[PDB]
């Protein structure tokens, strides 16, 4: 969530359209860890968080 | 033969009774027979009180 | 302990009758006239009165009583006329409280010759109000309306 | 310990074979849409007995 | 003698269909609900009558079919009378997961009742989660957003699969249900210890499975 | 038991396939000879038997039979869009006096195409596609494609019969009637139909 916060942000400073930003962040989130930018760690004991 | 085999081999209907072997499932069949017969007499008994 | 009692029965633009109140009677209300006079159509105002369910409703000719036949029409739409209609029962009961229960039926436009019911009751009516003028308003000389 | 081996490996290897179930898909019944229904309204009047 | 039921049908079906449970079951079977042990009235109905209902139901060029955990359910021919449809692979990766949960002894101590999030816990244990993934979307890279909406859909092929009789919700709680045997028709592609390929031909032969 | 004009009804061979149709909803005129005197001989049982699964077997004064469902129908049921509606009106409307002689009851999907376009309003229509859409070709493509479609479900339905080839040319039953307007004492048929289609 924070991470979409985030790219909301750069959005408006893009001054781009608020329409799919969710999917856009996620999209752009996606192609960071694919690049071997981010690590995501997915434990059951976050509840799939 | 390896054709009646091959025909019985499907019809085995759980996994306690999966042994491949289709005249070895026939003694565990009658196995489950002898259990369900007493579990009948049990019941029966409860149901004329 | 006394028994209640139906008092009256009141049909409004029904196919034959306009505003027509029948008082019945303690034991035995008798209906005479020749053929078509309109006997049946007032027994079966009753009922509908009665029980509004229109799943069941079925008014066969008194000829072929008891075949089961499933026939196209029902038979009560046609004992309608356009507009508004209405069928009520006054009642007293053991409590000696006057009860007013009725329907409100009406014509369905389109082909199928279907018909709409709305069932209503009434307490505490006071007992010199009349169902035929409460149902009933009075436009021109003489020339009452009937009113949703 | 017969089954456990014979279903996981069909779970874990379905995409090399991917098959589906055949069903009973009896068609349903089409009816009339319901129009908004329209009542006769006619004002009647008529002389009072 | 003349104008006599024997004349035109035998009376052990016509009994049958005269009986009040038919119509129900009718409706029910052509819809392609499996019925198990559970439903005791139409499983009861079903045993007593079979092969007056066979019989019967052969006039359609369709097979009463009758597996040998106990649950009945309809197969139609090349030539069927009553159309016939397939299940999509989620479904099948559904079923296939709902068949290992009633073989599970571990969980048996539960008296049949999951959760929605333990089915899931296990579908992803066992398959390949990210190459699943893309049946949901062709983007998939593990999104939050992502995972929710594969739930979703398993929690709607779910509900589809109560529709068939293969699973039953609880009389008040929805996120909670119980299994029923009808399930093991998803394992039989390896009932039998042989070549895969030789019984994926025998199946579609049968009319049991198709390709996709 | 079971009466026995009933059993010997549902023994017939054609009883199956009768049916199956049927239960799809599909209407029988007087042109399937066979279906349509086997309906007559054996209604009084017919009707029993649908009635044990709360549908209504009708025959409609014009002759032709079909099924209604109760709300408590034992069978599945479904419901007809919108646009369907719209063109079985206008099937309805092309039912005319001077068809006989325009078309010789062989009619053409260009025919029922421009009518509607004709006889329909804007606003109507864009609903039937997305109420975004503004008088385009692409629309109008759509809208075809859409009519086709319905045309189609309405061959199932029995009220049009498509003559055997390829081409999208047909002949209107009478069962189409479903569709129509009451009639009243003397009322013009075209105006009434009209009426209803405004
Ligand atoms: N559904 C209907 N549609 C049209 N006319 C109807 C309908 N039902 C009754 N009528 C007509 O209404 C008039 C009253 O009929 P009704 O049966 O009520 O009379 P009746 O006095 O009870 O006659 P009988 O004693 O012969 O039964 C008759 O002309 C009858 O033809
Ligand atoms: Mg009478």
């Amino acid at each position: 969530g924070e991470l979409i916060d985030a790219f909301r942000e750069v959005c408006k400073g893009f001054e781009q359209t608020a329409e799919s930003v969710a999917v856009r962040a996620n999209n752009a989130i996606n192609d960071m860890v694919r690049q071997k930018l981010l690590n995501r760690f997915t434990s059951e004991l976050a509840d799939g968080n | 033969f390896i054709a009646v085999y091959q025909h019985l081999r499907e019809r085995i209907r759980q996994d306690i009774i999966r042994t491949d072997d289709p005249v070895d499932a026939i003694e565990q069949m009658e196995i489950e027979l002898a259990r369900l017969t007493e579990e009948l007499t049990a019941r029966e008994q409860k149901l004329a009180i | 302990i006394e028994r209640g009692k139906f008092r009256s029965l009141t049909l409004v633009n029904w196919n034959g009758f306009f505003a027509r109140t029948f008082d019945l009677d303690e034991l035995v209300t008798t209906l005479s006239g020749g053929n078509g006079a309109g006997k049946s159509t007032t027994m079966a105002a009753f009922v509908t009165a009665l029980i509004p369910d229109l799943t069941l409703l079925h008014f066969r000719n008194t000829t072929e009583a008891g075949a089961t036949s499933g026939s196209r029409d029902k038979g009560l739409h046609g004992k309608l006329r356009a507009g508004v209609c209405y069928s009520t029962l006054d009642v007293i009961n053991s409590r000696h409280q006057r009860v007013v229960v009725g329907v409100r039926l009406q014509q369905v436009a389109g082909r199928d010759r279907k018909v709409d019911i709305k069932p209503f009751m009434i307490q505490g009516l006071p007992t010199a109000i009349q169902p035929t003028q409460l149902l009933t308003e009075n436009v021109g000389e003489r020339q009452a309306r009937v009113l949703p | 310990r017969i089954f456990s081996q014979r279903l996981r490996q069909s779970v874990q290897h379905y995409f090399d074979n991917p098959w589906t179930l055949t069903v009973a898909n009896a068609e349903r019944l089409l009816d009339m849409r319901d129009e908004e229904l329209a009542l006769r309204n006619e004002e009647v009047t008529g002389e009072l007995p | 003698s003349s104008t006599h039921i024997e004349q035109f049908m035998p009376v052990k079906l016509a009994q049958a269909l005269a009986n009040s449970l038919f119509p129900e079951l009718d409706s029910q079977l052509r819809a392609g609900r499996h019925i198990g042990i559970d439903d005791l009235d139409n499983h009861a109905f079903l045993m007593d009558f079979q092969e007056q209902l066979e019989e019967f139901y052969a006039r359609y060029n369709v097979e009463l079919i009758r597996a040998p955990e106990g649950f009945f359910y309809l197969r139609p021919r090349s030539t069927t009378l009553i159309p016939r449809s397939v299940l999509s692979e989620l479904d099948m990766m559904v079923g296939k997961i709902l068949c290992y949960l009633y073989l599970s002894p571990e969980r048996l101590a539960n008296q049949g009742i999951f959760t929605s999030q333990e089915l899931y816990e296990e579908l992803i244990s066992l398959a390949d989660e990210g190459k699943l993934m893309k049946f949901v979307n062709q983007r998939s890279s593990g999104s939050d957003l992502d995972k929710q909406k594969l739930q979703e859909k398993v929690r709607t092929t779910l509900n589809r699969l109560r529709r068939l009789g293969m699973v039953y919700f609880l009389p008040n709680n929805n996120n909670k249900f119980t299994i029923t045997e009808a399930v093991f028709r998803f394992g039989a592609d390896v009932r039998s210890g042989d070549d895969p390929r030789e019984i994926q031909l025998r199946m579609i032969r049968d009319g049991e499975a198709m390709p996709v």
